[PDB]
């Protein structure tokens, strides 16, 4: 009994994390992003 | 003959008994050893999860 108490947190918890890291994960891929803004707007530039 | 009649009983259902209690805690002990093996691998696969 107390093994499986030992064992129960264990079961459930680290899932905590398994979450927090995909969530963290979330916004990290995101900054596919406003560089490229830059580099159409300064093509823009080099067109004129 | 009578006194010793009057005298000599039992224990023959104590120890049925106390076969019968060994069975059930024996049931117990294995129900809590698949418990504790049942979350001993989740912990396992919430590491390597993580």
């Amino acid at each position: 009994k107390k093994k499986a108490q030992d064992l129960e947190k264990f079961k459930f918890v680290l899932d905590h994390k398994i979450k927090e890291l995909k969530r963290d994960i979330v916004p990290r891929e995101d900054e596919i992003t406003k560089m490229k803004q830059e580099t159409n707007n300064m093509d823009q530039y080099l067109k004129e | 003959n009578k006194m010793l009649q009057k005298e000599k009983e039992s224990h023959a259902k104590e120890i049925d008994e106390r076969e019968k209690t060994i069975r059930d805690k024996g049931r117990r002990i294995y129900e809590l050893k698949k418990k504790t093996q049942e979350l001993e691998k989740f912990k396992f696969v919430l590491d390597y999860k993580i």
